[PDB]
């Protein structure tokens, strides 16, 4: 399928390892990519009301995105006492290509950065408001904690 | 507003050679000539102002405020127009959108020259030269000349509009008046009471036209203890002050061309 | 009849084009139209317009013979046109389609990486596609 | 809904070219390094392409054009019109009506020499040195440069043969 093109292209994304930036990719890839994902979202089950506010959890858009992109939803999806929260997956799609031995962790956060710094929304749990860091304790088990950029 | 414009039209049709009682109709106009103060216009603007402010609609009421000032312009009443513009212009810069920002800017130019709040005049003119690239370069040059004039205090050039009365009015000014972008950086702060800082502040001009390369100033600070591209010698730090104090200047205040950018453009540190 | 096609970021007017069924708006209405659009957008945003669903807002504003539609993307982008009438033969489903296509062109320009977000829509190719949308609606 | 899986590469590659640009101002750097990385890319995908198609090898030129248009068809979903055939027929032109690597990035990349198909070059080049074809590649026409339609021109030189086993 149309997965191996992105797999290889991302392998080269990693490959250039210039000694200037820990972000081989900037959040631009993010913005444009989930902008296309938003093109996929021409319908979303959110009310039409101008007088009332209904929130679309970034968790749900994250999981649907992932099925559209990473093809395996959250295994643990925990809501932190803040407005922020954490996502935990026993396995990751890009990480299925490598054994669970902790040898080169630092690549995987650059992989999943594609969900970092996403063009936000106003309300809490509104679909796309995303500031997040990757804290991966186990090689397939990828973990990512978000932080509310405001407050 | 259209009422008053139609009144202007009435004056126009009057400027013609002006039997079924059209003179009474003209007398009508004369009656209508009475309600030309258009201050009631200003008051209706005031009611709309407050009415929209009721639900705290700042933008819309602000633009009605620029409406008010524009009307005072039409009436020739520069003072209160300048007042409301003085309120709006920091607002408009906060809206970051330079276009109408500049449009009300030249409005303010007219307002301040007519009033003679030449301090305010030059403040708006200088933050206008900051990014004036949307306007004519030659007018930037003229306005820069006006800048040196006012810093000297000598009458500014836009005499093309000026008339002697308000001219003298602002000649009175500036006896009381007391006081493009670049970047500030620091190579080293929080020293061990042995280091030596130096000019890490890159003086950049974004105006196409140069400003005369006159001179420099640095201002010393006291935290804890009391102690295109153009760069020229300043040796800002050679005084071996005490440790762990990051003296970040409130404003640049170097004497390039004239005193300064005054209108609130200064960055913090590295 | 005239339409003003406008995309709106946080505070500025990235791309506004003042065109008609015949050509660009010869009338000196540029600044007045831009100011009215910005004020309407700010007031509506303060009220609630910031929302998750792609927000449809027909006749959310009503100027002198120019009726406005606002649209909201969850990515915080706004879109405006007007119709030069208190009444003229047109539809609203066409508005839905045209601003859906406007979103499509928006994201296809967002594809252009040289375009950093929050800038004027500089490319004459993209802008001629936009005025082709204009021809589609006037 | 959600038919098109792949509009994310036209922007991933866009990020690539922009950051290569911001690193090196030279217009040709973002061409040659991009070509060599797309070359390794082609190495990595020719293996899977032959894994599925089970083609014997590109012992002939017309069959090579068929295999390459098939490779474009399977992954990049575009139909390369094979035209402009040389009298010696060592070379052929690939006619791409729509660029598959991009979908409407924009016609001006603000400046020339910005070779936008270097991965495509690797895409066509790498596989050849893996299917044992010492071949040169170059682009005769690029619609993205203000032109109607993009034609590529790839010239086989020497049959790569294994040595000293």
């Amino acid at each position: 399928s149309e997965e191996i093109l992105f797999d290889c292209l991302h392998a080269e994304i990693v490959n250039y390892c210039l000694d200037s930036n820990k972000e081989h990719d900037l959040a631009t890839l993010e913005y444009i990519g989930f902008t296309t994902g938003y093109r996929l979202i021409e319908r979303l089950t959110r009310e039409v009301s101008r007088f009332k506010d209904e929130l679309e959890t970034m968790k749900f858009i994250c999981t649907d995105f992932w099925m559209l992109i990473y093809k395996k939803q959250v295994d643990n999806l925990r809501t932190n006492n803040h407005g922020m929260y954490v996502v935990q997956d026993k396995a990751f799609r890009f990480l299925t290509r490598i054994s669970p031995g902790t040898k080169q962790l630092e690549h995987a956060p650059k992989f999943v950065a594609f969900t970092c710094g996403l063009v936000r929304g106003a309300l809490s749990n509104l679909g796309i408001n995303s500031t997040v860091t990757a804290e991966v304790q186990s090689i397939p088990a990828c973990k990512f904690h978000i932080e509310v950029n405001r407050n | 507003m259209k009422r008053r414009d139609a009144a202007m039209e009435a004056y126009a049709a009057m400027q013609a050679s002006s039997v079924a009682e059209q003179q009474a109709n003209m007398q009508l106009c004369d009656q209508e000539r009475s309600y030309n103060h258009s201050a009631a216009i200003i008051a209706l603007l005031s009611q709309a102002m407050a009415q929209f402010k009721i639900y705290k609609c700042l933008r819309f009421r602000k633009k009605l405020a620029i409406d008010m000032a524009e009307e005072y312009l039409k009436s020739g009443d520069h003072a209160k127009a300048l007042t409301l513009y003085s309120l709006m212009l920091p607002d408009y810069r906060q809206e970051k959108w330079t276009t109408i920002f500049t449009d009300v800017l030249l409005k303010t130019l007219r307002c301040a020259l007519l009033s003679g709040s030449v301090a305010d005049y030059i403040a708006c003119s200088v933050e206008a030269l900051s990014l004036r690239h949307q306007s004519d370069q030659s007018e930037r040059i003229l306005i820069l000349e006006n800048l040196w004039q006012v810093f000297q205090g000598v009458p500014p050039m836009p005499k093309t509009q000026l008339t002697p009365e308000a001219q003298a009015l602002w000649t009175s000014a500036l006896a009381n008046v007391k006081s493009v972008e670049m970047c500030a950086t620091f190579e080293r702060v929080q020293l061990s009471n042995d280091d030596l800082l130096q000019l890490q502040l890159i003086v950049r001009v974004l105006t196409d036209i140069p400003l005369r390369i006159r001179s420099f100033h640095v201002i010393l600070a006291d935290a804890g203890n009391p102690q295109s591209y153009y760069q020229l010698f300043c040796s800002t730090e050679a005084q071996q002050f005490h440790e762990n104090t990051q003296l970040r200047i409130v404003r640049l205040e170097a004497h390039m061309g004239t005193d300064q950018v005054a209108a609130l453009l200064t960055c913090s540190s590295n | 009849m005239a339409f003003c096609i406008a995309v709106i970021g946080k505070d500025n007017a990235p791309l506004y084009l003042t065109t008609s069924d015949m050509e660009q708006e010869l009338e000196l209405q540029y600044h007045v139209n831009a100011a009215l659009d910005v004020v309407e957008e700010k007031c509506l945003i303060g009220k609630g317009a910031p929302e998750s669903k792609e927000l449809y807002l027909g006749l959310l504003y009503s100027t002198e013979n120019h009726k406005i539609y606002g649209f909201v993307t969850n990515t915080r982008v706004k879109f405006i046109v007007v119709i030069d009438s208190s009444n003229v033969a047109l539809r609203e489903n066409e508005v839905r389609a045209i601003f859906r296509n406007l979103h499509l062109l928006y994201t296809d320009a967002i594809c252009n990486p040289f375009y950093i977000p929050g800038e004027s829509l500089t490319s004459k190719k993209f802008d001629r596609a936009v005025q082709k949308l204009m021809s589609g609606t006037a | 809904a959600k038919k098109v899986n792949s509009e994310f590469l036209t922007l991933t590659y866009g990020a690539l070219v922009t950051q290569m640009l911001r690193d090196f101002e030279n217009a040709e750097d973002v061409n040659k390094q991009l070509e060599r990385i797309g070359y390794n890319m082609g190495m990595r995908l020719i293996e899977d392409f032959l894994a599925r198609t089970s083609a014997p090898r590109c012992l002939e030129m017309r069959e090579t054009a068929d295999r390459i248009q098939q490779a474009f068809r399977i992954y990049l979903n575009i139909q390369p019109t094979i035209s402009n055939w040389s009298p010696a027929s060592d070379e052929f032109s690939l006619v791409f009506d729509s660029n598959p690597l991009t979908e409407f990035v924009e016609l001006p990349p603000d400046l020339t020499n910005l070779r936008y198909s270097a991965i495509l070059s690797g895409c066509i080049r790498g596989a050849l040195e893996m299917v044992q074809l010492e071949v040169q590649c170059w682009f005769v026409q690029d619609q993205l440069k203000g032109d109607n339609v993009t034609e590529l021109r790839v010239k086989f030189v020497r049959r790569l043969e294994e040595v000293i086993p």
